[PDB]
């Protein structure tokens, strides 16, 4: 039963893991791709 | 009457906008005398056409990837456990709510289409295809199900099944657990 | 168009990396990966219906959608990877041999602790 607990132990701290690496992604995905497109969209009126 | 052509064919394209669905790959004309019932003479027609050739991209991406990828996903989920000696959970629940998205896009591609039932389309076979693998992996999920249960139904055990699932067990990664292997020993 | 899309995506992703217990076997995410899957697809046809159906180019918005449909596929691919590797327990007794030097010192930084029951084995 121990060995049962090592392996619930790696896939808890995996799945810890996973939890922060999604949502880096998708922080920087819905931010990135709107705040380029505003960037664009300003540039556009304010410059030319 | 009588046709007056380009330097391109017989239908001009110099001033001709692209468009951004269709590609139009060449023109024909051609000049034919006819006969009708209703005139003791001949008329003559000029026959101008157009072959046009799709754009695909728009439509794979749009009609063909969400589908695959919904049933790729599914398809997992049908033949997933966390555990081998454990009863498993009904599928079925899983399978309708697949089906059911499913008919809404075929409702949806539907109404871009003639409705016609002459031909059946390149992507009414992708579709078909979908529809039965998930279909028929639903009552594939349901049978493992059945398997399983035999072992309660009376204690006959597997007579010639355990030679041929020991030699295919390798072959698909998976192994025997730890309690199958101490009761063997026992 | 995409205030709704991401606050879905958002919510999905937490349900996918949680768990009430550290030493119970978990529940398959597939069915939520796929409702929220399906959901998105109605909402691509929505959106599909007000633009020219161009094959031209690639809007903006449609680098948006792919990547929120990739982090759901993907994220329900990753959730039934950790009921894969919890399996490893049960199926014999080999147990990690070099994982769990480095599954120890990653365990302070991502902020999770070890149960007690594991630390009374660890001491018995
Ligand atoms: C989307 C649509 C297409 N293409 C439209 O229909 C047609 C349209 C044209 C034209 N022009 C010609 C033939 C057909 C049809 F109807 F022959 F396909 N239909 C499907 O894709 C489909 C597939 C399977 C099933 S039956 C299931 F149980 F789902 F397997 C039902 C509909
Ligand atoms: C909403 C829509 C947009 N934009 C409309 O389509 C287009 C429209 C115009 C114009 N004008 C030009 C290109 C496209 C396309 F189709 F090239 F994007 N489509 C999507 O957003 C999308 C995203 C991913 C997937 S494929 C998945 F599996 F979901 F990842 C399918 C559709
Ligand atoms: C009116 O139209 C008919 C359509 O059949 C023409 O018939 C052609 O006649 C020529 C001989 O003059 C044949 O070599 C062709 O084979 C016929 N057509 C076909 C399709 O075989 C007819 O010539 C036209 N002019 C008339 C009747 O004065």
């Amino acid at each position: 039963n121990i060995v049962e607990l090592e392996w619930d132990w790696v896939a808890a701290v995996l799945e810890r893991v996973f939890l922060i690496f999604f949502t880096i992604c998708f922080l920087f995905s819905a931010i990135g791709i709107n705040l380029y497109g505003w960037y664009i969209w300003y540039t556009e009126n304010h410059f030319l | 009457y009588f046709p007056r052509t380009f330097t391109n064919g017989p239908i001009g394209l110099a001033n001709f906008l692209e468009n951004d669905a269709w590609s139009v790959l060449g023109t024909k004309v051609n000049r034919e005398e006819k006969k009708y019932t209703c005139c003791p003479v001949n008329y003559t027609l000029l026959h101008y056409d157009v072959v046009i050739q799709r754009k695909p991209l728009y439509y794979v991406l749009n009609l063909i990837a969400p589908t695959a990828v919904i049933t790729f996903i599914s398809i997992i989920g049908f033949f997933t456990s966390s555990s081998v000696h454990d009863l498993r959970q009904e599928k079925i629940t899983l399978g309708i709510t697949t089906l059911l998205s499913m008919s809404i896009m075929i409702f949806m591609v539907s109404d871009k289409m003639p409705s016609t039932s002459t031909c059946v389309p390149l992507i009414a076979l992708f579709y078909t295809l979908m529809i039965t693998i998930i279909s028929v992996g639903t009552l594939a999920a349901s049978s493992v199900i059945f398997v399983q249960k035999l072992g309660s139904i009376g204690n006959p055990p597997a007579s010639k099944t355990m030679k041929w699932t020991h030699r295919i067990a390798p072959f698909v990664l998976i192994q025997m657990p730890l309690v199958m292997k101490q009761a063997y020993a026992k």
